[PDB]
């Protein structure tokens, strides 16, 4: 009926935010992990509906849209309560500027680290590469929510930043990547970012 | 001076005419400021990147591909240049990315291998059946995918506009595409960006 359909992978890192935006959004989602093997049936019905079987995938009885940046929108259209952007147009394009780096700087890189065939020397000049900016990353998500709660102290909407950049930072630690910074609020920032009650029930 | 934004552009280049197309349809006064045009010191103050185009305002300056026409059309609300309903909408934003990731591509195929020997006529041959394959999937409908004009003809358009200057120009053989070219190319705002 709300027959919400979400093809996802176990520890994929965009199947992970979608996820924990559709728990923030309580809506009605089926979730499906293609790589258990009981879920045969429903991959097949996957590589027919995406180019590539993208992971993840929202699929409804309507459409079936695949990109991160487009899920989320959608997500938007379906369940409009929280908002996960602020509401003036500025603050959106940035949100959206800051949702491409984020994804092609880590999101990106987090799964090209997960390839079995990338050679050592690649990877670790990989991690590398996410340790450089991690920190500046983390710096100005934290500068555009405070800017965006106080143009409209009213608005109370959530950060979507916020919420992907805990990933990383999650994803950080899986993968043995050092968070660079021997700030002490930092870390009790972070701290306190991967102990929000939403985060722990999608882990 | 007193115009709402100034739009750096860059000749023969579809983001430039994506801009210009949508700052039209919204009939806010830009100014138009083309690019080399403009000194190399200053080319290098308003976008460090060489990225064109650039949307300037008093507070603000946006020069993302990915996200400038999403913000010419929150920015300036009316007219709405997305779909009213909400699957509709839904897939006009994916296939905005569709168009961007797999459509644009092709034109630079154009311009960066015309450097092979009989490479163009290949590819003239793959783009006209990808469209013939597609004039018969798409058919009965004003614009794209739509009721109403949306950013998906802008995408297209300056698409348009582009490959129409590279040689591969839009016949009747296309013919269910060919009109929806003439119906775009009507428009006005389509139309003060082809000249
Ligand atoms: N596996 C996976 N990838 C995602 C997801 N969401 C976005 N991406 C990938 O990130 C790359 C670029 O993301 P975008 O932020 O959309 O930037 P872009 O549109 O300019 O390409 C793309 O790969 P690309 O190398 O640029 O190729 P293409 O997709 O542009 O064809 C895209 O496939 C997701 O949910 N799962
Ligand atoms: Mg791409």
């Amino acid at each position: 009926s709300n027959a919400m359909l979400l093809y996802t992978k176990k520890d994929d890192i965009y199947s992970d935010i979608v996820r924990m935006i559709l728990l923030i959004k309580g809506a009605n989602a089926k979730i499906v992990d293609v790589s258990k093997e009981e879920n045969s049936k429903h991959l097949e019905e996957l590589n027919i509906i995406t180019p590539n079987g993208n992971i993840p995938t929202l699929s409804t009885d309507d459409f079936a849209v695949y990109r991160l940046s487009v899920i989320i929108e959608a997500i938007e259209d379906l369940y409009p309560f929280p908002p996960m952007f602020p509401v003036f147009p500025k603050q959106r394009a940035n949100a959206r500027i800051l949702l491409e780096y984020v994804n092609k700087t880590f999101l990106q890189n987090i799964i090209k680290l997960q390839s079995p065939d990338l050679d050592e020397k690649q990877a670790n000049e990989i991690k590398m590469l996410m340790q450089r900016d991690i920190i500046s990353t983390y710096k100005k998500i934290v500068s555009e929510r405070e800017v965006n709660a106080e143009s409209n102290p009213d608005a109370q909407n959530i950060n979507v930043l916020t919420l992907i950049i805990t990933f990383v930072f999650y994803y950080f630690i899986k993968l043995k990547i050092s968070i660079p910074t021997k700030d002490k609020n930092i870390i009790k920032e972070i701290k306190e970012l991967l102990s929000e009650p939403n985060f722990i029930k999608t882990i | 001076s007193n115009a709402m934004v100034t739009l750096y552009t860059t000749k023969y280049c579809p983001y430039s005419l994506r801009a210009r197309i949508a700052l039209a349809e919204k009939k806010m006064s830009t100014d138009i400021v083309e690019a080399g045009d403009l000194e190399p010191a200053m080319i290098k103050k308003i976008t460090p990147n060489g990225v064109f185009p650039v949307l300037m305002e008093k507070d603000y300056s946006i020069n993302n591909r990915k996200a400038l026409l999403i913000y010419i059309d929150e920015r300036f609300p009316a007219p709405s240049l997305l779909p009213n309903v909400v699957n509709e909408r839904i897939k006009i934003r994916l296939s905005l990315d569709k168009i961007d990731n797999e459509w644009y591509p092709v034109l630079d195929q154009i311009r960066k291998h015309r450097s092979d020997q009989k490479m163009l006529e290949s590819m003239f041959k793959d783009l006209k059946e990808s469209l013939l394959a597609m004039e018969k999937a798409f058919t009965g409908s004003e614009f794209f995918i739509s009721s109403g004009f949306t950013l998906a003809d802008c995408y297209i358009a300056a698409l348009i506009i582009c490959l129409e200057a590279e040689g591969f120009i839009i016949d009747d053989e296309y013919g269910a595409i060919y009109e929806y070219k003439k119906r775009l190319f009507a428009r006005d705002s389509v139309k003060k960006a082809n000249i």
